[PDB]
């Protein structure tokens, strides 16, 4: 009974005083220079840490006849011009959405077969000219090889398209343009729910989503046109994916597109110019390949910062250690 | 808002995400089946008392 | 257990003096540059 | 007789023993309830922390998510929860219930 | 460069864009009657 | 990407592709049942329906 | 040449091999390339 | 207007749209592909 005295000693002091360390801890951090140190200090943990020597839904058969279509694609799309480029996003844009519109042409042009010229024959015997050479290529390559479901097949010709923006973006050097404002408007789609379902919803005709995206967050007057393109394509041919998901999707392959990686650096307070050049090395250097850093800001976080790369997350936020010191009481 | 509408009648109720109430009395949660879904007319609004 | 209730009574007013000092120095912890405060 | 310097000793060990120092982790969500999306190097068998102190260990394993069997106050486990793996395979847990004191 | 207003006035514009008798077709199970009173989003058992 | 009836006569056209010899393919095999794509002139091969026939190594070629 | 633990379900676990490897009857071929053998990891090479 | 076998479990039929004699799709419950 004497020891079980001790043990409510134990809690409540520990309980109050947590709670005024919590306290004092917010009062200290309130001061942009408290930010600043913390995530000074977190960055130099960060370097003192160690490295990590470390489109999956895609099965086997998925898989493999996207990596080939990707290839194919890097092949012809070697010298086309940026024009040109625009006009192939068009048509495979446009191809996509007749092959999910027809299900049973998708349906007759997804099953794996030994042969392929049949599928060759029929492509051409449809679209021979109703589309340039480049996209009869691609459609071609497409359909030769196989896939795991019916869909996998649009989800690729998507893919391209995709790609083809991309690498007009390459062409036209804005680049990381086209990647902020992808990420932006994720973060815009992901805050306001309401617009992600009423453009999330493909059950509605597909022109008036898309002219809802137009003149609600992507007709604006400083809107990178090539994003704004994209992600009008993208909720245009959209299935069922939340329209949020897509960008962030959209953002993560332009990402990839670079050879990078994306860095959700969550922050208390915006970093400075030199904290975010240090936070891109040090990330870079754990994870060996170049990471591109997109900051959130939250002041739950209270200081120091919550990286995530991939599945992997190094959670430095001064309210995780609060939280810890609050859990970790006798 | 923040009230989800009732989906499929054992009745699901769909909720915005961020919303879903935890495993709550609901007026128009037994389970949580992911895509903000819970077990528990079609597309009634349903409140949550938190 | 009177007694022993009184002793705890006695016991969490005469510690309550102290938290300052436990609360400053876990701060100071969980901050890696020690608070005054 | 309860003196205080023993008192005020088994706080002031831990707090000058608070370390969380940050640790390079992997973690997952929960997708349904717990069904955890995520953790692709979680072991079978391996424990689970859910919030708020919650235990889980990893019975079902698949592409897609991994079945988790909550040890109790399974109330708490909601949907988008994070959910990381402690790289590991009296109540069941040995942890004490009966009050007297803590255990070696 | 966002307001999160216009994102109401083009939300509701589209709304009342949509805005007659509900009419539900034989699949098997019938489709639509959104209103009506074996009930799930894709049929009416 | 004008789209007319012609795809109603080409996929006609593509059905009547698929002289030469009708060969399937095992997709799964397990329990001594094995499902065989392809065959599209095999005749009742217990169950058949538009994906496969109900009837080994997956992959393997299929004699009709 | 060699697969990956895709699902460990208990004793049963679903192996995913490359498409000209799939070892032969390992209990089941469940299609797909996988098959169905009765502290392991997802995606740990398994040799045929 | 004829329609034709699409699975010999019982027998399926595919009908064109309209012209149905009742499993949706214009489907209602020998070699596959027979025109009925």
């Amino acid at each position: 009974m004497r020891q079980q005295l001790i043990r409510q000693l134990r809690t409540g002091l520990g309980a109050e005083a947590v709670n005024k360390a919590a306290e004092i801890v917010r009062a200290h951090v309130a001061d942009p220079q408290a930010q600043s140190a913390t995530v000074d200090r977190f960055l130099s943990e960060l370097e003192q840490m160690a490295p990590s020597s470390v489109t999956s839904r895609l099965r086997a058969a998925s898989r493999q006849s996207l990596a080939a279509l990707v290839e194919k694609f890097d092949s012809v799309a070697g010298g086309l011009d940026a024009d040109g480029l625009t006009n192939l996003a068009d048509e495979l844009a446009s191809v996509a959405k007749l092959l999910l519109s027809e299900t049973a042409l998708n349906k007759h042009l997804a099953e794996p077969t030994d042969d392929s010229a049949p599928k060759v024959r029929l492509l051409e015997r449809l679209l021979s000219d109703k589309v340039s050479a480049t996209t009869l290529d691609l459609l071609r390559t497409a359909v030769s090889n196989r896939w795991s479901t019916e869909s996998n097949l649009i989800d690729a010709v998507e893919h391209t398209a995709r790609l083809a923006l991309l690498k007009r973006a390459e062409i036209a050097g804005e680049v990381d343009e086209v990647e902020e404002q992808l990420f932006r408007f994720g973060r815009v789609l992901d805050a306001e729910p309401r617009l992600s379902a009423l453009l999330s919803d493909y059950t509605t005709p597909a022109e008036g989503r898309v002219a809802l995206l137009d003149k609600a967050l992507t007709g604006r007057p400083g809107v990178n046109q090539t994003a704004a393109a994209l992600l009008s394509q993208t909720v245009g041919l959209l299935r069922g994916e939340r329209a949020d998901e897509a960008v962030i999707d959209l953002a993560e392959l332009a990402v990839s597109r670079r050879g990078e990686v994306v860095a959700h650096v969550s922050a208390a307070a915006e970093l400075s110019d030199a904290q975010r050049t240090r936070l891109t090395e040090v990330l870079s250097r754990i994870y060996g390949r170049p990471v591109s850093v997109q900051l959130h800001v939250d002041p739950e976080l209270l200081g120091g910062l919550s990286i995530t790369v991939g599945d992997e997350v190094i959670d430095g936020s001064i309210a995780s250690r609060l939280a810890a010191a609050q859990t970790g009481l006798p | 808002k923040t009230a989800g509408r009732v989906v499929r009648i054992v009745v699901d109720v769909e909720f915005p995400r961020g919303s879903v109430p935890e495993l709550n009395a609901l007026h128009a949660v037994a389970q949580h089946l992911g895509d903000s879904l819970v077990r528990c007319v079609r597309g009634v609004e349903v409140t949550d008392t938190g | 257990d009177q007694q022993l209730s009184a002793q705890g009574d006695q016991v969490r007013s005469g510690l309550e003096s102290s938290v300052d000092g436990l609360s400053a120095k876990l701060a100071s912890r969980i901050l890696g540059v020690d608070v005054n405060s | 007789t309860i003196s205080a310097a023993d008192i005020e000793g088994a706080i002031e060990d831990y707090v000058s023993s608070f370390s969380a120092d940050t640790e390079r982790e992997e973690i997952g969500t929960v997708i349904d309830a717990a069904h955890v999306e995520g953790l692709p190097s979680v072991m079978t068998q391996e424990l689970l922390e859910f919030p708020g102190g919650v235990l889980g260990v990893a019975l079902n394993l698949d592409e897609h998510s991994v079945g988790a069997v909550i040890l109790g106050e399974f109330e708490k486990i909601e949907e988008g929860q994070q959910v990381k793996r402690t790289g590991e395979v009296v109540n069941p847990l040995g942890q004490p219930i009966d009050g007297q004191g803590d255990i070696a």
